[PDB]
């Protein structure tokens, strides 16, 4: 959850 | 020496990708035409940083090799040249020629945004130094794509993956030095210079928000991720 928003628009 | 076919499409599909940026003239225009309180200064500055964060996430994933790299490394890699590609876009914004009187009443502005006087000198001398090396658009595009693309980023596992990706990028950015700027042989060199600069704003890029004359530094939960801020 560290980095959550970056992992979700990294993925997407 | 001359670019060869392979180079010519990496570096167009990199400016494409690059073009994609907020225009200067949004930014500019914006500070230029009313002068704002430190309060007003910071809510710009975080919504311009909040649409820098999501343009260079989208020009990151664009950049050859890069969704091929391992999950952890990416976001390593991302959060590690965030705020450098921040300081090197408003270095190219700050150097973007303006009609006469118009670029001394910009840094007078930005002078007076908020912004605490310790951070005002070593900001300024990083954008008078990009300045004068008169980088083109592909320079500042291609300076980019390498600072995300460091092997030398904390957290990084694989760093041979990552040098794989930056060296094509340094091969073309070396090859447009030699044809931009002939006369000055230590072009390349003195890009690769403002580089290792542009790390110092690292470190103390919390305070210097922190430092703001405001009374409450609100920051958005994607800033707070990548700046480690709240
Ligand atoms: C942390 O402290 C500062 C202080 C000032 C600047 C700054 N130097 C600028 C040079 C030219 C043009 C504008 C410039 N900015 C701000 C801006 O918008 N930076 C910007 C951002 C944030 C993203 C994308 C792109 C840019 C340009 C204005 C914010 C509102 C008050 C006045 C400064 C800064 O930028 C990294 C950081």
């Amino acid at each position: 959850k560290d980095h959550q928003l970056l992992r979700y628009l990294l993925d997407k | 020496m001359e670019l060869t076919p392979d180079q010519q499409t990496l570096l167009h599909f990199i400016m494409d990708s690059y073009n994609k940026q907020r225009m200067p003239q949004e930014i500019t225009n914006k500070i230029l035409k009313e002068a704002f309180s430190a309060e007003e200064n910071f809510l710009i500055l975080t919504e311009m940083a909040t649409n820098h964060v999501q343009v260079l996430v989208e020009f990151t994933k664009k950049l050859p090799g890069f969704q091929t790299l391992d999950h952890e490394d990416q976001i390593a890699l991302l959060k590690g040249s965030a705020v450098e590609a921040m300081f090197l876009r408003s270095a190219e914004i700050f150097n973007k020629k303006l009609p006469s009187g118009h670029s001394d009443l910009l840094e007078a502005r930005i002078r007076n945004s908020g912004i605490s006087d310790e951070y005002i000198t070593p900001m300024f001398s990083f954008y008078k130094s990009i300045g004068e090396l008169k980088m083109t658009q592909e320079e500042y595009a291609l300076l980019t794509a390498i600072v995300i693309l460091s092997p030398d980023r904390q957290y990084i596992k694989d760093r041979e993956a990552v040098e794989k990706l930056q060296e094509p990028l340094l091969d073309v950015l070396q090859k447009l030095c030699k044809i931009h700027q002939p006369e000055n042989p230590q072009h390349f060199a003195c890009l690769l210079g403002r580089l290792t600069e542009l790390r110092t704003f690292n470190h103390h890029h919390a305070e210097m928000l922190m430092s703001w004359r405001v009374n409450d530094h609100k920051f958005t939960p994607l800033l707070c991720e990548i700046w480690d801020v709240q």
